[PDB]
């Protein structure tokens, strides 16, 4: 069977497959997690250490696109890093043309079309990255977004991506983010990251979280290390 | 079969592994194995050359990018060349307009972005070359690997070619004392771990040996043949 | 047990499992089609030596040009397709002279092969231009001139890859010519020694036996520029021999 | 009806249950003692000699009763449960593997494909399963022929050398029959340890939100 | 499986295509040129009148500039286009540097046309080869042959297309000094050596020779007539 | 075969089988919209099904705004869907840039169609997998309905459906529009809700429904509330 | 071709009934007869564990060393065995005939395009063909065993003095014992295959051309 | 899956057997086995030059033109060669045995990449599975001797009357004596040639996906 | 380990290597004359197939003799049997050597495997029609027997009579063209070999290299 080759074909009944093997792709990666609460927005990875070697602080998949929003990527890292560049030059762009900060939901509709772009053609491929983003303005308050490889994108509470997205999943939904505060919702994401860490299989990970919200003054910005500590000390404790 | 998949880059399978890409990162593993580790103070780039001939000069395989920057390449060289080229080209513009060296991870970025334009599209195929770039900059000595893969690292300490998985492991086991090595000893350890690398009947020399290093004080150089006597010298035997 | 699936070798682009990109490799065959050439360095100089492989009596020998003049400093011996041969040399001569308009001097041996090289490297099709060949380039040369560094004999591949040699060959017996070079070579030998060992391995791989018409000898010396042995002059040495 | 689909459901949560305990018990037990057995001093006959039995025609210069190989009876006796059980454990396997294949689809067939592996590997074996099968069989009848020519034509000492070499080649042919009952059980659970995941989850769900 | 594309190389470093363009050249009718001392000849063989056509139209043997003129075995529409681009680079080159061209320059341009095609996929080599005759400035005869791959030669004399290797064969055994000597020596040479590869002798050869300082002269049937005749009778 | 799996190469019978999968890309998405028109108002609904709780439900849209008096639905592939709703929205405003009206809810519907045609007689793109129905009112023709296909056929409808229950929805409002009587907005409203109601089975709760209106009291379009949607409901289940 | 009103109503009733008994094949025979053959597997006759046991008396005199034979019958346990089993083979092979027969009218007008649902229709009858060549082994095996018994018992009572032919017997017995086994389980396998296979692509069994 | 310990000690177990094992075959028992088999086929039992010599006399009473046969024995160098060859047979199909074994140990779990290594891992399965199916053919053949002149024999003695029976019985024995030698050069043949694949392969027959590499994920 | 394991393993290879050498030298020519030579003798080349006819002494209707075998194609086969055996052996040497040959598997430049393939697909063909001829003496010498008793248990029916003497005949003929084929074999086995020497010897080919 032929039509799994390239984008621009279909299947015969109606499915395009090279698209359903990148969103495959980002099951590959490690899990990250993004919950929104009333104050802003918290941002967490579980970023494996691959080898003692690679220095902390290295292979990060939690970027700044703009002052005021954060991106957390799951899937190919060369990808992601060049959906992140992309990201922040239509930032820039808006900044430069419209005079103000970006609004969230125009940022994610615009990257997800020029990932849209990409599903169509032949001669390139899919991107493999999935991503989420967020951000808080004292205006839009907190969004939290998410687009896929094929260029859908919505808004999420809660959500989840990479290996681990279902029981991440599960874990959110148990959660009633909309009441809290995200010096509460950094303990809680660090649990759940715990909890979907498979120790077996991944030898080893290293937490990394960021957050964005009233507490920056809507920069999103990463967690203090005491802050780190003390949720990654809570997590230990919680998973007994 | 799943000969299917393979053909080209912009091909997803059925598992999400674009294949090609991992073809290009098996090019690395063919070159002459290379180390690079770091210091409080300093940056080192240590290599194994190799020859075509006992007539033929060793191949070139720690290149300088800028005072402050240079690479060492595994992989093919045709590919290393052309990204020297282009990473020598950033430094000079960004020379040339800012007056400042290059931040070395913005570089590094910066190759990364152009390595994975070729990975996405059809045509141009990924670069079959990985490379360890080390500089020193206002905010320490770096280390950083690139893959054929457009994805970069920053390294305490990482080895690249054939048989560099002994290097690795030598590298973590002694790498605690490299921080607050001096810069003898530094390159005296990565000529250890790139002994490792090697054949049991081979031995390093003055011949096969190229040794790069950058630092606060020290401007990226090479010592060549005969200057790698002074650094071997210490080197006590196999084991 | 025999497999031969290959199926990744045809079209440049295309990284074969174990990633070794294979049309290149045969490129680096295809020398092995091309006549044998010889190049030895010496302190006195650099010689190189080339078996012409006349089809016919009724073509002109001078007409055959394995070996050439890039510059008075450079000559060139060439070994594979002759038609992109001249491309490459043509891209050496040109570099060199713009080389002498921009800074008034003479490029060294290394830097006209890595000019070369860069052209020979363009098969990967990164540049956008159209007028670059998509084959990579199926011939080997070899660059020998006198430098700062003296003399130099570097050698040139279909990848684009170069290194300096003290002696070399390519073509069709490179395998066997390069272990006699081997043995016979030492630094100190003079280039009259190393023309007649040259010569001597020509003589043994070549099929026919060797005449001055077959044969084309040159030698660039730091007094002199690069010169061509003539048929009396080559009668001379094949007599010697 | 969903009647139906709820019997073969129940039908393939026993099949899965059986080939889970399967794997983690029953496989490792008959690899080790297969593996005990080929080891035992019966099956491992440095002289063949004393494999040799009576035959007891007359030479020229009717016959009484010619027993069968006492030592080759009791070897068979004791390998063919183990051809029989192994042959019905491939079978169960199998049949689990067949009703874990997904609907037909012309993409993600990864998995599938893991699946169509392991069958072919399965169909090899029992192909060679029944292959013992025939040739115990093929020893009983062969050499009872052998031994009713050597009877009718004592002259012929080529039927009591025929009848002899029969008796060694069942020996021998049980020894590399138990090694190969006890490989194919050890390939069999490496195999399906190692691509379990796929075998049972050869697809899963890629649709997403795309549509 | 190596044979479909240019550019791809084969196992053992062989483009094919060519190679194919070069056997295309021998499809062609005949052609020879010699070196005499004071002249060049070139020669064609011409393959049928059809007794409904025009010979006129049909001319292998043409003038590129008035110092140098080519025949060709192979495409006939190629060669054309080529001889159409080398005139246009001739009267571009007197243009450029006042002075006329050399044969040596003119095969060289020829040949890196024909190498710019076989280099690029998406183009096909000109499946042509040709023999450039010219008298230099020095005065000195000139002969070269090109063919489909771009390489270029200079011949004492050589002959391309269908019969070359017979025909070459008798021109080596026939060649020397002693036929140079005479203009009508040279032309009884190459009107034999096509004698030996064609169905008839006058009707079939459409021959010329160009002198020291003169045009293209395209030798009328009578005078080939004559020629033959005298080759004819010496036998 | 081989005459699928390219856009542009005819079948033998002249079909293009690709265009004809790209119509079942819109049955893969599991969702149903309806559009009927009345004397003085159109309306188009739409299943709206939330796969997880954590999903933000006022994100999750297929009914978007391409101009201040015109509205659609978009069924398919939600990414193709959102790229066409951007190519309307462009070449609404560009009409009214150039010609300095608002564009005709046809001619918008003809202008997206031709583009998709494009797009199924050009090699390398492929046509987009989703189905547009715009909804407007024009001052000569009154209220209009339009539907755009992968195609390129773009017919207006005095009622129409699209997605998996396109045929049950049209076999019901044929019946309907066959008992003509006459369609005010509240009946309008109902025709649309029991004809999508009644194919699915589903008994709609107001959450898992959105509906949007025009009418020529009140030209814009506008995407009625949740409590809108319930007393609309409320009154179906009563009678 | 023109079509009378009685030709018309006559395919119109075979199509009728066969897509009727598809149905009911599919949804309430098959069904039943899987937990029949359940139910027949967990019979004691069926499990029994020592084949010895079954072991069939054969009564020929052993020659005194250096008479006649009277009746020798069959196992009757093999026989009642065989009693049961060879209805459901037959019953197998006429539902499998059903299948294909429904398969084949469900396929659609050739044409070019959208044939993946006729690639999936043609998977389909490619298994159901194979298990019915199977099932058509198991007839063959079935008929083999009264030959192979019938011929190894006459070849002992024809040659008294060779023990190994009874040997012969007694193993064919056996054989017969876990073929039968082994065709009981598979039947279900097969009955359950076939649902799961038709289940999980009746969509485009029925209706493969899209709509 | 739930695993015992003791499931697993047993597994582990037969695994690191197996491996030894294959390692021992590969570099202690085939170099021993192939100076044994070129000393066999050097030895003057397997080169017998005049195939007549290998004639036995089958003592039959030719019929007069117008008494019951001894025993007719079989031809003892061929029996005496059969007793050397079998065990060779049977121990290279167990050694073949082993083999596929390790290999097929050593496959990793099926991933749509990396698929090289395993290309190469089935292509030797699949001779040495070849070498296999030779070998029975051989054992095939040895027992087909035996029937062969033992049936020719019997008719021989039978249609005395008939020579060109008695004919058969030689050229059977004759013919046996060639593919025996045949035979055993074979054996030495496939031993070397099971030894120089898996040698030239054994860095991916060992090791097929290879070392680890940096995730691009 | 076993790096003398792989030195026994190299042993056996130079020493198939150069037989093989001198082989293709020396053996296959002075065999191509031999076979070509017993072709032209008058034994194998017959005019008349009557004067093969050999008596069968069964007696007419209106217990026979010892019928004797075909002694002149006996004689023949006698001959004949030595020139199988022996190509028989030097094939499977060839092959043995060709197949230790076979380089290490690599994903590309496998043309050099293809020539030894082509080749190794030659020499199986020989091999089984090798195989076949000495299969086919013995079947000679089964059949002729079998119609022997079936004419001495009925002598009435002369066709057995004739049968016995076309089986003669077929033989004779048969095994003059044996004799060619072994001839022919010869010869085209050492003309693949010869023609593809070099790359049946170096498949990879020199690892030029220095891309890396």
């Amino acid at each position: 069977t032929g039509y799994d080759l390239s984008a621009s074909t279909f299947s015969p009944d109606g499915r395009v497959f090279q698209v359903e093997y990148a969103m495959k792709a980002v099951e590959n990666s490690s899990t990250a997690i993004g919950i929104r609460c009333k104050d802003g927005v918290v941002f967490g990875v579980e970023k494996l250490v691959l080898s003692k070697l690679y220095e902390e602080g290295s292979n990060k998949r939690l970027f700044n696109v703009d002052r005021h929003v954060g991106m957390a990527v799951a899937g190919l890292l060369a990808d992601a890093r060049s959906l992140a560049d992309i990201a922040r030059e239509e930032a820039s762009n808006f900044r430069s043309n419209f005079g103000y900060n970006i609004p969230l939901k125009h940022l994610a509709d615009r990257v997800a079309m020029y990932v849209h772009a990409y599903t169509l053609y032949s001669a390139v491929r899919p991107f493999g990255c999935s991503f989420m983003l967020g951000s808080y303005s004292v205006n839009d308050g907190a969004q939290l977004y998410m687009i896929d490889p094929s260029g859908v994108s919505y808004g999420y509470w809660g959500c989840a991506i990479g290996k681990a997205r279902q029981a991440a999943k599960t874990e959110i939904e148990k959660l009633q983010m909309k009441e809290m505060t995200c010096r509460d919702i950094v303990k809680e994401v660090a649990k759940i990251i715990y909890i979907v860490h498979d120790e077996v299989k991944d030898k080893a990970f290293e937490l990394e979280l960021s957050w964005v919200g009233e507490l920056t003054n809507g920069r999103h910005e990463i967690v203090p290390k005491d802050i780190r500590e003390e949720a990654e000390k809570y997590a230990k404790e919680s998973l007994k | 079969f799943r000969n299917q998949y393979d053909n080209d880059v912009t091909v997803w399978s059925p598992q999400g592994r674009i294949h090609q890409i991992e073809y290009a990162m098996e090019a690395v593993k063919q070159g002459s194995a290379t180390v690079g580790l770091k210091s409080k103070t300093h940056a080192v780039l240590v290599a194994l050359k190799r020859a075509q001939s006992e007539l033929a000069a060793h191949q070139k395989k720690i290149l300088h990018v800028d005072n402050h920057i240079g690479i060492s390449i595994a992989g093919l060289t045709a590919d290393a060349r052309l990204l020297c080229n282009f990473m020598r080209q950033e430094c000079l513009d960004s020379r040339f307009v800012f007056d400042r060296p290059l931040p070395v991870s913005r570089l590094v970025s910066l190759i990364g972005s152009k390595t994975q334009i070729p990975t996405q599209r059809y045509g141009r195929r990924p670069y079959g070359v990985g490379l360890l770039i080390a500089g020193y900059d206002d905010m320490g000595p770096h280390i950083f690997q690139t893959c054929p893969s457009a994805n970069y690292f920053d390294c305490r300490a990482m080895s690249i070619g054939a048989r560099s998985q002994s290097a690795r492991t030598y590298l973590e086991r002694h790498m605690s004392e490299f921080m607050e090595c001096n810069l003898n000893e530094l390159v005296k350890h990565g000529l250890r771990a790139l002994r490792e690398t090697l054949p049991a009947e081979q031995d390093l020399t003055t011949k096969n040996v190229s040794i790069g290093i950058v630092g606060k004080d020290l401007e990226f150089t090479i010592y060549d043949d005969d200057d790698v006597s002074p650094f071997l010298e210490g080197l006590e035997e196999r084991p | 047990m025999f497999l031969t699936r290959s199926e990744y070798d045809r079209g440049v682009n295309t990284f074969s499992p174990e990633g070794r990109l294979f049309q290149v490799e045969y490129a680096i065959e295809a020398i092995k089609l091309g006549s044998t050439a010889i190049g030895i360095q010496t302190s006195e100089g650099v010689c190189l030596a080339v078996e012409k492989r006349i089809t016919s009596p009724l073509m002109e020998p001078s007409s055959i040009e394995k070996i050439v003049e890039i510059d008075a400093h450079i000559g060139c011996a060439m070994s594979g397709l002759i038609a992109d041969a001249k491309t490459l040399i043509d891209k050496a001569r040109v570099e060199t002279q713009n080389h002498w308009f921009t800074y008034n001097e003479t490029m060294t041996v290394e830097s006209v092969t890595q000019a070369v090289s860069n052209l020979a490297l363009q098969f990967g099709e990164e540049d956008a231009d159209p007028g670059a060949m998509s084959r990579p380039f199926g011939v080997a040369l070899l660059f020998g001139g006198v430098d700062e560094k003296g003399p130099q004999l570097f050698h040139m591949d279909p990848s684009g890859t170069f290194v300096q040699c003290d002696a070399r060959a390519i073509g069709s017996a490179s395998e066997g010519a390069q272990s006699s070079l081997q043995e016979v070579y030492h630094k100190s030998m003079t280039l009259k020694e190393a023309i007649k060992s040259s010569l001597i391995i020509l003589k043994q791989v070549m099929e026919e036996k060797l005449n001055a018409t077959n044969i084309e000898l040159a030698t660039v010396q730091p007094g002199q520029n690069f010169h061509m042995f003539t048929k009396e002059e080559l009668e001379e040495v094949i007599k010697d021999i | 009806q969903p009647e139906a689909q709820a019997k073969v459901d129940v039908f393939r949560e026993d099949l899965c249950t059986k080939t889970e305990n399967l794997l983690g018990s029953y496989f490792p037990k008959k690899i080790s003692e297969l593996d005990a057995f080929l080891k035992e001093p019966a099956l491992n006959e440095a002289n063949l000699s004393n494999l040799k039995a009576p035959l007891d025609i007359p030479v020229p210069d009717p016959c009484g009763p010619v027993n069968c190989n006492e030592k080759i009876v009791v070897l068979l006796q004791r390998l063919k449960p183990e051809i029989k059980d192994v042959i019905e454990q491939l079978n169960l396997v199998t049949t689990w593997l067949q009703l874990q294949i997904p609907r037909i689809e012309d993409g993600n067939n990864f998995g599938v494909a893991v699946q169509e592996k392991v069958f072919e590997l399965m169909t090899s074996l029992h192909t060679k399963l029944e292959g013992f099968h025939t040739q115990i069989s093929k020893y009983f009848s062969e050499r009872g022929d052998a031994v009713t020519k050597a009877a009718k034509q004592p002259h012929v000492g080529d039927y009591r050398q025929l009848v002899h070499e029969l008796d060694e080649a069942e020996y021998r042919d049980i020894r590399l029959m138990v090694m190969e009952i006890r490989n194919a059980y050890a390939v069999l659970y490496d195999i399906i340890l190692k691509n379990f995941e796929k075998l049972k989850k050869p697809r899963g769900e890629t649709k997403g939100m795309i549509y | 499986s190596y044979d479909r594309a240019i550019t791809v190389f084969s196992p053992d470093g062989h483009l094919f295509q060519v190679e194919y363009a070069q056997e295309a050249v021998k499809k062609g009718s005949t052609a020879v040129g010699v070196r005499g001392r004071d002249i060049v000849v070139l020669g064609v063989e011409k393959k049928s009148v059809a007794k409904l056509q025009d010979e006129r139209t049909v001319r292998k043997i043409c003038a590129l500039d008035d110092n140098v003129c080519m025949a060709f075995a192979g495409l006939t529409a190629d060669a054309r286009i080529v001889i159409n681009r080398a005139r246009v680079e001739c009267q571009s080159h007197r243009l450029t540097v006042e002075d006329p061209v050399t044969v040596e320059y003119i095969t060289r341009y020829i040949a890196s046309l024909k190498q710019r095609y076989t280099q690029s996929n998406g183009r096909r080599p000109f499946g042509i080869s040709a023999l450039i005759v010219g008298f230099d400035f020095d005065g000195t005869p000139r002969l070269y042959q090109t063919d489909p791959s771009g390489t270029y030669h200079a011949w004492k004399a050589n002959a391309i297309g269908r019969g070359a290797k017979s025909v070459r064969e008798f021109l080596e055994k026939n060649y020397t000094d002693e036929a140079i000597e005479t203009d009508d020596l040279t032309i009884k040479l190459v009107i034999k050596a096509l004698l030996e590869v064609v169905q008839s002798g006058g009707k079939n050869i459409e021959l010329a020779v160009m002198r020291r300082d003169q045009s293209l002269k395209i030798l009328n049937p009578e005078e080939i007539e004559k020629y033959v005749a005298e080759i004819e009778k010496e036998k | 075969a081989g005459f699928d799996r390219h856009i542009t190469i005819f079948s033998p019978e002249g079909r293009l089988y690709q265009v004809e999968y790209a119509f079942k890309a819109i049955n893969q998405g599991g969702l149903t919209s309806v559009a009927v028109r009345g004397k003085d108002c159109a309306v188009i609904v739409t299943q709206k099904k939330v796969p997880d709780k954590l999903l933000d439900s006022s994100t999750v849209t297929h009914l978007f705004k391409i101009t201040e008096n015109i509205g659609c639905v978009m069924t398919g592939m939600t990414a193709d869907s959102r790229s066409q709703v951007q190519r309307a929205r462009y070449e609404a405003a560009n009409w009214k840039y150039k010609y300095g009206y608002e564009i005709p809810v046809d001619m918008l519907c003809k202008r997206i169609a031709d583009i998709s045609q494009v797009y199924t007689q050009n090699a390398e793109m492929r046509p987009l997998g989703c189905c547009m129905i715009l909804i407007g009112i024009d001052e000569e023709q009154g209220p209009q309905v339009y539907k755009c296909d992968p195609a390129g056929y773009y017919c207006g409808f005095k009622a129409t459906a699209a997605g998996v229950k396109q045929t049950e929805s049209t076999s019901f409002l044929e019946k309907k529009v066959k008992k003509k009587f006459d369609w005010t907005f509240e009946q309008t409203v109902e025709t649309a809700i029991t004809c999508l109601s009644t194919v699915l089975s589903i008994d709609f709760k107001p959450s898992e429904i959105e509906v949007g209106v025009v009418t020529v009291e009140n030209p814009k379009f506008r995407i009625l509330t949740e409590a809108e949607i319930d007393a609309h409901l409320v009154a179906l289940a009563e009678r | 071709v023109r079509l009378s009103g009685e030709a018309r109503k006559q395919v119109e009733v075979f199509r009728q009934n066969l897509f009727q008994e598809a149905e009911e094949f599919l949804y309430r025979f098959l069904p039943q007869k899987i937990i029949y053959l359940n139910q027949l597997l967990q019979e004691d006759s069926l499990n029994v564990a020592d084949l010895t046991s079954l072991r069939a008396p054969l009564d020929i005199p052993i020659p005194d060393p250096p008479h006649k034979c009277g009746f020798l019958p069959g196992n009757e346990k093999v026989l009642s065995l065989l009693a049961l089993v060879k209805p459901e083979v037959w019953t197998l092979k006429e539902k499998c005939i059903l299948v294909i027969t429904w398969i084949q009218h469900l396929i659609p007008k050739i044409e070019d395009g959208n044939d993946f649902g006729v690639a999936i229709q043609e998977k389909v009858l490619e298994r159901v063909n194979a298990v019915k060549t199977k099932v058509e082994a198991f007839q063959t095996t079935i008929s083999k065993y009264f030959s192979e018994r019938g011929d190894a018992v006459a070849k002992a009572s024809k040659e008294t003095h060779v023990m190994d032919y009874r040997a012969l017997v007694h193993e064919r017995d056996e054989a017969a014992y876990g073929e039968l086994r082994a065709m009981v389980l598979d039947l279900r396998a097969f009955y359950a295959e076939l649902y799961h296979i038709i289940s999980s692509n009746l969509e485009k069994i029925v209706n493969p051309k899209g709509e």
